[PDB]
């Protein structure tokens, strides 16, 4: 059990104490998925209003 | 001198923020107006309490932190709180709604509408560094901002600051205080998105901590407050080295070299003794050999998981307190003998020890009772995969019926990012059972 | 009123476990995948321990004990007696055939013995007092032979060493697999085989971590199970020795 | 975070005031507007349900109806003059029981006005969370006019919450035979057009006033104070400050798991001068006694639960009785939605109580009223008996056998996981 890189000082210690050795995505990319995110919300939403168009129109036809 | 900033997001990022500065404040002498009677260099430093503050003309010192919620309760008390004149207005940032425990919508939706403001805040401090390190980012796995949110700052840092360490603090979603039914799903996206933007995590399950409070401070029904208090002082002594003077784990470069030799294996188990009650009428001072033996039993380890069946790749121990290396080589020798502590055969069985002879400070009036001498391990065990694990199976019951995928959907998310995120946690239980078992 | 599931359909045992349990009237059970229990009937293999012992309000108890497979599997087993200090040993043969067995007359038979022993979540070990030699021979015949034919009995011939020899293969492993201060708790059934030899020293063959039980005794050894590992931990409204 | 308040219809119009008269007494406020009680937790949140005026608190809500009889009894009522009155809009006419009238014909004449009180009180939010709605099902107001409305605010909101508190038809109290058409037609509505929709079967207030009450004849005013004590509990966590920060969005989220799958059972307990013990609260309120919509819990899986604990008490003793009883009848939770029984505290109790809990369940036997309501409606349809009343304003049997459709098929997708 070997001790090692002792360092001292007059906060503390610090060392090493052994038992045994041994034997990214571009801004443009973002960008992307993250509009290719709204573009399909904004597509839902827009399939919303137009369900709710043809609502109006079978509301008046009544 | 090299600096640090911190970046606090969400509801866990700031309470446990204000936990920490806090305490960090008490334990540099710096009270709450900002004034540090011991620090004679007026106005400017290298101190290595430098590396958390930096210094106004009129002699404040101020966090170099960036606050952000997606909702503005929560960062307001800081706004109107004891610390107050603490924090310059503009490191304090609040959206006006948040993201609904959904990570889609702190992502995609509400994230993309301020990720540029907060870029352009962190900024404004990384120009205020004349060697800037990298960043402490705190943040729940389980809250919509927590983990959306931070999952986006955490690929846009990567671009704008390359060459930067990031290291994390990372709350584990418990039941007995969670928020959403959502959280696993929560937890396994901003741990995909993250994954190659981090350098080191340091896993805090809300479990260990409660079960902590309950059994050793004798807390009936702990609160955030208890927990708070708690995590902060494993997160001193783990931030302790970056701002004091000492030799190991100075920059954030050194915990990824000391505790990660593979870089998608970065989580690092922590425990930390002792934790005794302030109203223990009577108690006896523990001593080294007693404290460090308690950081081998799994009832005081940041997450709840059993080392006996893993292996170790790096084990890290810092001390603060009345202790000299020869106790904890004794300790440590007696320690060996008893239990089982394999290593990887290509890593040395062995222990990195660091100590700060400042005994650990307690906020007046709080749960935690002074000690002599406390420490605090961090280890690289394959046993935290068993968190993995439950989080992954939670995840996969509820998305075998697609339940609660349709709120991710309506906010931008396509079903294949949660089977892509599935997938990576996959490959990482994968990886963790190839270093760990034969 | 308790809860438990099961999880290995086709074990023996622990069918008769599982169906004195109910009809005691105080415990159900739920369905193997039901995580809010208080006992698993676990599967042999891959058995799940790291999702144990994280319910809140749920003491949970499993009937296996991870890593005693380190002493179950034969490779495993002799690396450990090989290399654990607590073991060198004498009793176990060399290993990387027993030419001089014993035998039974009139025959001159060959047999191997097979003991029963209980460890439960304090780590007590509980060997059962009736072991087995269709073509089964039991304790009580057993010993009148060795009296007949040796002028010795069971206990001093065999029954030392055999005591001596769980002891210390379940001591070495403590450290290792017991559950004292873990967040579940393991209890497990094991399964050991000896052969004497001529000279009445008994000797170790493999020991088996999902024994079957015989069928004369799979009722006196359930219920000692029920009382010991299980009603211990969950109270309700000796047929072993403590080793 | 406010919320726009809506009541419409008989019904709607006399339950809605009885909430408004117990939350502003909860909340201290007189029936002037003026605030008098003695703590500011009653004001933390008020600014969700109230706007500010001499500093009074005014209501956010609007009354609809298409007559002037029910909101007259509200302007003569109690609390009737704390409501804003450009916000009573009503034409003269009725609706005749007739879902057609509410929602083509009568109702659409109103509508506009309606939502120009609502694009008022919007406008004037800070940050809106959504809106809550009160209404009957088997009349013509608030069930033809009600989801009419529902179906512009999702147009000109569609990022909004929509909540409703909606009571389901039963022949043992009951208005007239068309009821199950109604009700029918405006559950197709809901399905698509909320995200949180409490179930309130009319038979099972009728049963606790009788039955456990003891009250031989209950009047709709003793059906209604059940209504207003679970509206009060069931908006506690919104209107007091909680160590959560509970929302509209919040609930719907953890809640629904399935947009179609979001009519919730509510429960109450207790149904006196020794207060119950959290023993006791906690075993009443998952009774199937103690609940309001006349499903038997027992013949279904909880998909997700919330129950909010009222008074001071053990919230340690709270969360082992909570323990207790998921594992007491697992059975009855499923097992693929991990954690899903949630549990709020709060320490002001209501009115008259120091102990008191709310549950709000989403249970798969809430089929058991859709299908109850789908027999009374095919008995009906088959022979197409007081069609001519619907017809005669328009309609055509095809959108009856699309809303008989729909709502059979909302009875599979509920059968499809309490077998899952
Ligand atoms: N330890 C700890 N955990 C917290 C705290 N606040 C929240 N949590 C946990 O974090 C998870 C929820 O995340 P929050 O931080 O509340 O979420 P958020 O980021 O604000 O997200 P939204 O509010 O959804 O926008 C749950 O597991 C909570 O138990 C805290 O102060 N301390
Ligand atoms: N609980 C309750 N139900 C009511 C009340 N008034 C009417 N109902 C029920 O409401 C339904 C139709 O009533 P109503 O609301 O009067 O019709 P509208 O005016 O056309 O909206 C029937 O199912 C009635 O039983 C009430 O005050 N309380
Ligand atoms: O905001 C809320 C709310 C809103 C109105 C009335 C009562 C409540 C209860 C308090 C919590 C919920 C939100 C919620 C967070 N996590 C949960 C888990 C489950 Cl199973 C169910 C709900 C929630
Ligand atoms: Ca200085
Ligand atoms: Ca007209
Ligand atoms: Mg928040
Ligand atoms: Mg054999
Ligand atoms: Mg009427």
């Amino acid at each position: 059990m070997e001790v090692i890189e002792l360092n001292k000082c007059t906060s503390g210690q610090s060392f090493e104490v052994i038992l045994k050795p041994p034997s990214d995505p571009s801004l443009e990319e973002i960008q992307k998925k993250l509009e290719a995110a709204e573009e399909r919300r904004k597509y839902q939403e827009a399939e919303l209003l137009k369900h709710l168009a043809e609502k109006r129109e079978h509301e008046r036809e009544v | 001198m090299r600096e640090c900033i911190s970046i606090h997001v969400g509801q866990a990022g700031v309470q446990i923020g204000n936990a920490c500065w806090e305490l960090y404040c008490l334990e540099h002498g710096i009270q709450p107006d900002g004034q540090m009677p011991s620090d004679k260099t007026i106005g400017g430093g290298d101190d290595s309490f430098n590396t958390f503050f930096s210094e106004t003309g009129a002699g404040k010192h101020v966090p170099r932190a960036v606050f952000v919620d997606l909702e503005p309760t929560v960062i307001d008390e800081v706004r109107t709180g004891t610390y107050r004149q603490l924090f310059h207005p503009e490191q304090l940032i609040t959206g006006k709604e948040d993201a609904a425990n959904n990570y889609a919508r702190g992502h995609y939706t509400i994230g993309k509408e301020i990720i540029d403001l907060v870029l352009d805040r962190i900024r404004k401090l990384a120009d205020q560094c004349t060697g800037l390190q990298g960043f402490l980012v705190f943040h729940s796995f389980g809250g919509g901002t927590g983990s959306g949110f931070t999952s986006l700052l955490m690929e846009r840092l990567s671009v704008d600051y390359g060459k930067k360490s990031k290291l994390e603090f990372s709350i584990y979603p418990a039941p007995q205080v969670s928020t959403a039914v959502v959280e696993p799903y929560n937890s396994i996206l901003t741990t995909h998105t993250t994954l190659e933007h981090s350098d080191c995590a340091f896993m805090v399950d809300n479990e260990a901590i409660y079960d902590i409070c309950r059994r050793n401070l004798d807390i009936e029904r702990p609160t955030y407050t208890n927990l708070n208090r708690l995590i902060s002082q494993i997160v001193s002594s783990i931030t302790a080295s970056l701002r004091f003077d000492g030799a190991l784990n100075v920059d954030l470069t050194e915990f990824q070299t000391n505790l990660v030799p593979y870089p998608r294996i970065h989580f690092p188990l922590a425990t930390y003794a002792p934790v005794i009650s302030a109203e223990k009428a009577y108690h006896e001072q523990l001593s080294v050999a007693e404290i460090t033996n308690a950081c081998f039993e799994p009832a005081n380890q940041m997450v709840k998981c059993d080392p006996r069946h893993g292996k170790y790749m790096a084990c890290c121990l810092l001390y603060r307190g009345d202790v000299v290396p020869k106790d904890v080589n004794a300790a440590i020798a007696t320690i060996k003998t008893k239990r089982s502590i394999q290593f990887v055969d290509w890593c040395p069985t062995g222990f990195k020890v660091g100590i700060n002879y400042q005994p650990p400070t307690v906020v007046p009036g709080g749960d935690l009772a002074k000690v002599q001498r406390a420490v605090c391990m961090l280890s690289n065990t394959t046993a935290i995969a068993e968190a993995w694990a439950r989080l992954d199976h939670k995840f996969d019951l509820m998305y075998a019926k697609r339940a609660f995928v349709h709120w991710y959907v309506g906010e931008g998310m396509e079903e294949g990012e949660f089977s892509e995120a599935r997938e990576d946690m996959a490959a990482l239980e994968k990886d963790y059972e190839e270093v760990g078992v034969d | 009123m308790y809860t438990f599931v099961v999880r290995d359909e086709n074990s023996s045992v622990y069918a008769e476990v599982s169906r004195l349990l109910l009809a005691t009237g105080q415990w159900k059970r739920l369905r193997k995948d039901n995580p809010r229990f208080n006992l698993m009937l676990g599967e042999r293999n891959r058995l799940p321990f790291g999702r144990l012992g994280h319910e809140p309000g749920l003491v949970q108890l499993v009937n296996y004990y991870r890593g005693a497979d380190k002493l179950c599997r034969k490779a495993s087993l002799v690396k450990l007696i090989k290399t654990s200090p607590e073991l060198s040993c004498t009793w176990f043969p060399e290993s990387y055939y027993l030419e001089k067995p014993l035998l039974l007359e009139p025959g001159h038979r060959k047999f191997d013995i097979r003991s029963w022993v209980l460890v439960d979540h304090l780590y007590n070990i509980y060997l059962y007092r009736e072991g087995v030699l269709g073509n089964e021979m039991f304790f009580e015949e057993f010993n009148q032979y060795l009296m007949d034919a040796l002028n010795t009995t069971l206990e001093n011939s065999i029954l030392l060493q055999i005591k001596h020899i769980i002891r210390s293969c379940l001591m070495c492993i403590e450290p290792a697999i017991s559950t004292k201060h873990l967040h579940y708790q393991s209890f497990q059934l094991f399964g050991f085989d000896f052969m004497v030899d001529e000279e009445l020293k008994v000797w170790l063959i493999e020991v088996n971590g999902a024994p079957a039980c015989a069928q004369k005794l799979y009722a006196e050894l359930c219920q000692g199970i029920v009382d010991v590992a299980i009603s211990s931990v969950f109270p309700l409204a000796s047929i072993f020795i403590k080793l | 975070r406010e919320i726009v308040h809506i009541q419409a219809g008989q019904c709607g119009n006399q339950i809605g005031a009885k909430f408004w008269e117990v939350i502003s007494d909860e909340h201290g406020i007189d029936p002037t507007g003026s605030y008098h009680g003695d703590s500011d937790l009653q004001l933390e949140r008020i600014n969700v349900y109230y706007n500010e005026a001499g500093n009074k608190y005014v209501p956010r809500a609007i009354l609809v109806d298409l007559e002037p009889g029910t909101m007259d009894s509200v302007r003569s009522g109690p609390f009737g003059q704390i409501f804003r009155p450009d916000n009573f809009v009503f034409g003269q006419s009725g609706a005749g029981n007739n879902w057609a009238k509410g929602h083509y014909t009568e109702g659409a004449e109103l509508v506009d006005s309606v939502l120009d009180v609502v694009r008022k009180e919007s406008e004037s939010c800070d940050c809106l969370q959504g809106f809550q709605l009160t209404h009957s099902l088997g009349g013509g107001t608030g069930s033809g006019m009600g989801t009419l409305l529902i179906s512009k605010i999702r147009e000109e909101y569609p990022d909004r919450i929509m909540n409703t508190f909606s009571v389901m038809p039963s022949p043992k109290v009951s208005d007239t035979v068309v009821e199950p058409y109604n009700a029918t037609l405006s559950v197709h509505q809901l399905v698509e057009n909320t995200d949180e929709t409490y179930c309130i079967d009319n038979e099972a207030l009728y049963d606790i006033c009788f039955r456990t009450l003891k009250l031989t004849t209950p009047t709709y005013g003793d059906l209604n104070h059940l209504v207003s004590a679970t509206m009060s509990g069931v908006t506690t966590c919104l209107r007091f400050p909680g160590q959560l920060n509970a929302d509209l969005r919040k609930l719907a989220v953890n809640m629904v798991p399935f947009p179609r799958l979001h009519f919730f059972m509510p429960g109450f307990a207790p149904l006196q001068y020794r207060a119950l013990t959290v023993p006791e609260l906690t075993q009443q309120m998952f009774d199937s006694k103690n609940m309001m919509a006349a499903c038997d819990p027992r013949h279904g899986r909880y998909l997700t639960v919330a129950a909010i604990f009222r008074g001071r008490m053990s919230m340690k003793e709270v969360d082992e009785q909570m323990l207790n009883v998921q594992n007491k009848n697992s059975s009855y939770f499923v097992e693929w939605i991990p954690n899903n029984v949630k549990t709020a505290v709060c320490d002001i109790p209501p009115r008259g109580l120091k102990m008191s809990a709310t549950f709000i369940g989403n249970s798969t036997a809430i089929q058991e009223l859709f299908k109850r309501i789908s027999e009374q409606f095919t008995a009906m349809f088959r022979r197409k008996a007081f069609l001519h009343w619907y017809t005669g304003e328009g309609m055509d049997e095809m959108e009856f056998t699309e809303a008989e459709s729909n709502m059979n098929d909302l009875v599979s997708e509920y059968q499809q996981y309490q077998d899952a």
